[PDB]
């Protein structure tokens, strides 16, 4: 099964949170589906889960500020968070679960207990609580051992993240997107190289595509010497 | 939250549980690489997922008084990251944490030598009214990194952003340094550089207005 | 007085964690300290008490001395004697064709039981039924089996014990925090077994009752909580087992061992004896005895129409 | 433990011997029975 994360990205302090997770390659009526987030300088928070039966049980430490769905007709698992705060910027995972039963001694005596565990995962979407509109990046061109050193300047854009591609496939390696910076304006500027041959400059072509969906902001720059 | 634990390369690691099962349990070990999504590793205490190499293995709950332990035998570079300990027992309840995580780092990890490749800034910036000289250190081992700019002979002082060293998909480590300048500043000294000191060593690279 | 609180955890399922004062060894100081209670020997008002101590006094039974039932023989002085009845097919009261004469009984084990009786001497040939008056209803029943069905009863419970000193001397063993699961203890009975001795007594009960007549097993439904369970001792503890599972038939014309459950009391007042009560104290470790039910005691509903059930 | 506490009290309960008793030893004869 493939789970693929999508989201705001941006998301104002008091507003509702909302994130959508498609699923292939197996059938949602048949299984249990959970949220878990990763908020910055903490560890990984199970929000709550919905069965097969379309039940839903959640987090005390959420507060009762989320709601779990599901919509079998697009295969679609959702969630709201609603009343949001700075704290609830998060990459947010949305997972399969299985239960599992752990019998120590007599069934009728109660002797047993239920325990989940989460077997696939989606990558995440990264969601941002802030006041302030999307920013496109203004994109400039970096301009170049028999290899020179190619590259992309993203400046100034806001929230994270950016998408680099280059030429899409053929300039696969060996390219290296950096780590973005968080400027003192709170904008965001990262960089993006790719190390080509000498005797290619002049004769081949190389443009990075740059996506900013929260902009959404879309560009293409031909790097030449 | 974080514990941390450093491991000599290819010998075994054994990573406790955070919480001490006060029933007869049901431990799930999750591995998370920072800015990737976690993998679960093993489930009910000693099972392993198909894919998940032989290599991690947990303590099975035959209800001797012996805690939740995750051993991985050849420790690789590949296996730093962080470890969850999920623990299910009788008289806890539903657990919603996950625990805090035991933080692995692999350890007598060669010394790399950081790459520089220092960049001018573009015509195209010039005319925008803008100047920014793009510093990138890349391949490093250990992580920690000394960036510092120099304008001709003297140390630039500000309007340097650095980024926090991260560890790239060589496992190697990836920081990129930006000094942003007015294009009358560019043009006005002789040159620019960018020195990198690593491990006590100090490298440079230079640029100049043309 | 006891500040007590439920154990917090429990999913489905009694027993409490209590703490309280205590007089120390000497009379001036004091000590605050906790034991943990079946909540059968303490009533409310959290605060609690004991269930005795507005009934009756309280000792504690001595560590050293064990419940374990051994043979004793009865036996008369010179000058007089015993008779044994050897009939088989002895019918309680009345003539006894083969009879032998002894000084001494044969050792009878005095085996503390309720509702079934464990681990005595088997009638042969056919079960045996023993009565007073069988027609009336008020008088007990008693049943001598010719199979011993087997019963394996547990306490499951990590049961910790420590010592804390009350007085010059004195000394009160305390029931300390369970240690692994809590599970509850239980008593196992073969379900195949337990059908055909069930079978085999009413073949045998229904030579006074007419021959086809409705005969069903209904539980217990009158007395106290100490006499409507089967109560006994079992390597130190009193259980209080809940024997409906066994007596919920009607008779007419895989292993699948029966589970039986048992709840735990430490103070108890057996025999009816109201005055000294004693406090069982608590046994170290897992508990498991096995033991043979070789009788029964039964009642009948009342009059009965005849005939009809 | 000034302060202090009999020795016995943490060992076993004490009693106090009557005044009038004397520990006063005096000759007892051991007899044994007709027939030994
Ligand atoms: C009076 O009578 C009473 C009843 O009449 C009686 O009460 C009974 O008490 C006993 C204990 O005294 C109870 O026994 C326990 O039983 C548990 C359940 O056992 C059954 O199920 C398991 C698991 O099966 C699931 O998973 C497998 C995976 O392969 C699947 O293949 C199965 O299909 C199944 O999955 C279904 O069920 C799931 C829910 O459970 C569903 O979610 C799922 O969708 C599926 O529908 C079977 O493996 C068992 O079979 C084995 O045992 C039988 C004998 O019972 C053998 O004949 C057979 O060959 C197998 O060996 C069985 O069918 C046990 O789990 C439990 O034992 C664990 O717990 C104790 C302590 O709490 C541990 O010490 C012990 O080690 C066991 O832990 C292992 O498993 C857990 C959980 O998986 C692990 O986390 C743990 O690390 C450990 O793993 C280790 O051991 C494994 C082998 O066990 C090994 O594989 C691993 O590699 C590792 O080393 C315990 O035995 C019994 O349930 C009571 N009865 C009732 C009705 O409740 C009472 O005692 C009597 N009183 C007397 C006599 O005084
Ligand atoms: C129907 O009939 C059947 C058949 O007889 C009955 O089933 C039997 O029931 C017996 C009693 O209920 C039970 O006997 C107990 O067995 C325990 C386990 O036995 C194992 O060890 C012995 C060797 O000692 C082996 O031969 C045997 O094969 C087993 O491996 C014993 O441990 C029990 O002894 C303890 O309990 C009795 C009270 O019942 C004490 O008098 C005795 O001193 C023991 O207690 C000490 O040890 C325990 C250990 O946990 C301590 O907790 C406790 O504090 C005591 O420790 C103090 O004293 C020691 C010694 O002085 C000292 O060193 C220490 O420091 C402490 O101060 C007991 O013997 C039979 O096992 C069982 N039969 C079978 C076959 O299973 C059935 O009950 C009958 N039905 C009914 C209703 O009664
Ligand atoms: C020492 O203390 C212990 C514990 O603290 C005492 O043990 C408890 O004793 C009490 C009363 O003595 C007893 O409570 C009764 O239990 C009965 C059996 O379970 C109940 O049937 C009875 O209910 C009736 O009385 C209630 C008022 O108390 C009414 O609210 C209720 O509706 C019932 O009344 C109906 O029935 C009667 C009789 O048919 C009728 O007249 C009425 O009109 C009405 O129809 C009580 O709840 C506890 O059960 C005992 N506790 C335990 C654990 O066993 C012990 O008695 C004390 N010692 C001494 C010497 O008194
Ligand atoms: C009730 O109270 C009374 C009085 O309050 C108790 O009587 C006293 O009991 C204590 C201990 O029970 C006893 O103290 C010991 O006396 C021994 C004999 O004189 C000493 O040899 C012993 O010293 C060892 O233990 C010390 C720690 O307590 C160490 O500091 C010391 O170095 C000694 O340890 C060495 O020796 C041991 C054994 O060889 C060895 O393992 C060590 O490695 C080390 O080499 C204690 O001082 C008092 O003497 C008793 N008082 C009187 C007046 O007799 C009574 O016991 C209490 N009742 C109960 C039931 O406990
Ligand atoms: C049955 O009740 C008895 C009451 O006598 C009970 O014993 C006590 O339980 C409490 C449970 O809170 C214990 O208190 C804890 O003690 C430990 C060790 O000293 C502390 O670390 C604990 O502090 C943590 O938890 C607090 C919860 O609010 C946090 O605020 C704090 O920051 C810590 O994270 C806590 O204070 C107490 O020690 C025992 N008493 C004794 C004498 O042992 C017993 O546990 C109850 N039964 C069960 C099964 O729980
Ligand atoms: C009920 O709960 C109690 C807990 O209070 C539990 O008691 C514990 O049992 C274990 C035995 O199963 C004890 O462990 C042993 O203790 C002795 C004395 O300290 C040690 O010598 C033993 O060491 C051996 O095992 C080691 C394993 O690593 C070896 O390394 C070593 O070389 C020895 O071979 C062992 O540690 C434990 O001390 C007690 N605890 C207490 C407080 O008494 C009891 O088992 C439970 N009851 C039942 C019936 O299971
Ligand atoms: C056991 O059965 C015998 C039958 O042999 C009963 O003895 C008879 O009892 C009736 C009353 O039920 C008397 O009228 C007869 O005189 C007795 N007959 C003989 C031959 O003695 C005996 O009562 C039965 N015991 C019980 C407890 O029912
Ligand atoms: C419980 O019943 C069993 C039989 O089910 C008894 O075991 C027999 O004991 C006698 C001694 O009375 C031996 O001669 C037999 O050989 C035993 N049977 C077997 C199959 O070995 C056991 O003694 C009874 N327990 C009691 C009365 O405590
Ligand atoms: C009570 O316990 C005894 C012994 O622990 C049980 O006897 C076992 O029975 C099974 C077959 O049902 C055999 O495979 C074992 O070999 C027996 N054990 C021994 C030691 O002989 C008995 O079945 C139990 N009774 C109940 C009702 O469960
Ligand atoms: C023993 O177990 C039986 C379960 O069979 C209990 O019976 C129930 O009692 C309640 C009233 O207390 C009735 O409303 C239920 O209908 C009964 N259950 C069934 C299945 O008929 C019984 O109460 C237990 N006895 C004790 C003393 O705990
Ligand atoms: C012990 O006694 C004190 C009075 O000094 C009281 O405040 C306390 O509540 C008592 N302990 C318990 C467990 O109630
Ligand atoms: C005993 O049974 C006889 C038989 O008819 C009956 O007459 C008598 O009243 C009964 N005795 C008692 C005390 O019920
Ligand atoms: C009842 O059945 C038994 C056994 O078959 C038989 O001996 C007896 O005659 C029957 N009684 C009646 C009244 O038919
Ligand atoms: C026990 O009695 C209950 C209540 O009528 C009934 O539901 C159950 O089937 C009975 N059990 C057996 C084994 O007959």
């Amino acid at each position: 099964v493939q789970l693929q994360e999508s989201g705001p990205g941006l998301v104002r302090p008091s507003e509702t949170l909302s994130v959508t997770c498609i699923v292939s390659g197996g059938s949602i009526s048949n299984y249990y589906w959970t949220w878990i987030r990763q908020s910055p300088g903490k560890g990984l928070e199970w929000i709550g889960y919905i069965s097969d039966r379309e039940t839903t049980t959640y987090n005390p430490s959420l507060n009762s500020r989320a709601v779990i769905s599901r919509d079998t007709s697009k295969n679609q698992l959702s969630l709201q968070l609603r009343s949001v705060t700075t704290a609830d910027t998060a990459i947010y995972f949305c997972a399969t679960a299985r239960r599992g039963q752990r019998i120590y001694g007599v069934v009728s005596f109660g002797e047993f207990f239920y325990y989940y565990y989460m077997d696939v995962w989606g990558k995440g979407t990264a969601v941002t609580v802030s006041s302030a509109s999307t920013k496109g990046p203004s994109v400039f061109p970096l301009a170049p051992g028999g290899t020179a050193a190619l590259g992309c300047l993203v400046k100034d854009y806001f929230p994270e993240p950016v998408t680099v591609s280059w030429n899409s496939g053929a300039l696969t390696s060996g390219v290296h997107t950096f780590p973005a910076v968080l400027q003192s304006s709170g904008l965001y500027s990262l960089s993006s190289v790719v190390t080509v041959p000498s005797s290619s400059l002049g004769t081949q072509t190389y443009i990075c595509n740059v996506n900013h969906k929260p902009s959404n902001t879309k560009v293409d720059k031909k790097v030449e010497p | 939250y974080v514990s941390p634990l450093s491991v000599a390369l290819g010998e075994t690691a054994r990573i406790s549980c955070g919480r001490q099962a006060l029933g007869s349990r049901a431990v799930q070990w999750y591995q998370h690489k920072p800015g990737q999504a976690p993998i679960l590793l093993i489930y009910n205490n000693q099972d392993r997922p198909s894919g998940i190499p032989e290599r991690f293995s947990g303590t099975p709950d035959i209800n001797f008084g012996t805690t939740a332990t995750l051993t991985i035998s050849g420790v690789e570079v590949g296996d730093e990251a962080d470890y969850y300990c999920h623990m299910w027992d009788s008289r806890s309840g539903f657990s919603w944490s996950f625990g805090g995580a035991t933080r692995l780092t692999v350890l007598s990890q060669p010394k790399a030598a950081p790459s520089v490749t220092l960049f001018p800034p573009s015509s195209e910036e010039l005319q925008a009214n803008k100047a920014t000289l793009v510093c990138l250190i890349s391949d490093f081992y250990p992580g920690a990194v000394t960036v510092a700019w120099k304008a001709d002979s003297s140390p630039v002082k500000a309007g340097v952003e650095t980024t926090t060293p991260s560890k790239q998909s060589n496992n190697k480590y990836a920081a990129s340094s930006y000094l942003s300048l007015t294009p009358e500043q560019w043009k006005s000294h002789k040159s620019y550089s960018c020195q990198v000191t690593h491990e006590g060593s100090t490298v440079e690279k230079t640029v100049a207005p043309t | 007085t006891l500040q007590c609180t439920n154990y917090a955890p429990f999913l489905i399922n009694e027993l409490k964690n209590c703490s309280f004062n205590m007089t120390t060894e000497l009379r001036d100081k004091k000590q605050k300290v906790y034991s943990l209670f079946y909540r059968l020997d303490v009533v409310q008002i959290k605060e609690y008490r004991l269930i005795n101590c507005n009934t009756s006094a309280i000792t504690q039974a001595c560590p050293k001395v064990s419940f374990e039932p051994i043979p004793i023989h009865y036996c008369a002085p010179a000058g007089f004697a015993i008779l044994k009845c050897k009939d088989k097919k002895f019918n309680g009261t009345g003539p006894c064709p083969s009879v032998s004469t002894v000084q001494c009984t044969h050792g009878i084990k005095p085996v503390v039981s309720t509702q079934l009786l464990l681990n005595g001497s088997l009638a042969e040939e056919e079960v045996i039924i023993r009565s007073e008056n069988i027609t009336n209803n008020a008088k007990n029943i008693l049943v001598q089996l010719n199979t011993p069905v087997q019963i394996n009863c547990t306490r499951p419970n990590n049961n910790t014990v420590k010592s804390i000193r009350i007085g010059p001397g004195q000394a009160f063993y305390y029931t300390g925090d369970i240690i692994g699961d809590i599970r509850m203890a239980h008593c196992n009975v073969s379900k195949a077994t337990w059908n055909e001795t069930l079978g085999k007594v009413v073949k045998q009960l229904r030579k006074h009752f007419g021959n086809n007549t409705i005969i069903r097993f209904a539980q217990s439904s009158g007395g106290d909580l100490e006499v409507t369970t089967h109560s006994f001792n079992c390597g130190g503890e009193f259980f209080y087992c809940n024997t409906s599972g066994l007596f919920n038939s009607t008779w007419i014309s895989s292993n699948d061992s029966i589970t039986l459950p048992c709840r735990i009391k430490q103070i108890i007042n057996m025999w009816q004896r109201i005055g000294q009560a004693m406090y069982a104290p608590p046994i170290q470790g897992v508990i498991r005895c096995v033991s043979n039910i070789t009788g029964l005691i039964l009642t009948r509903d009342g009059g009965s129409t005849n005939s009809t059930t």
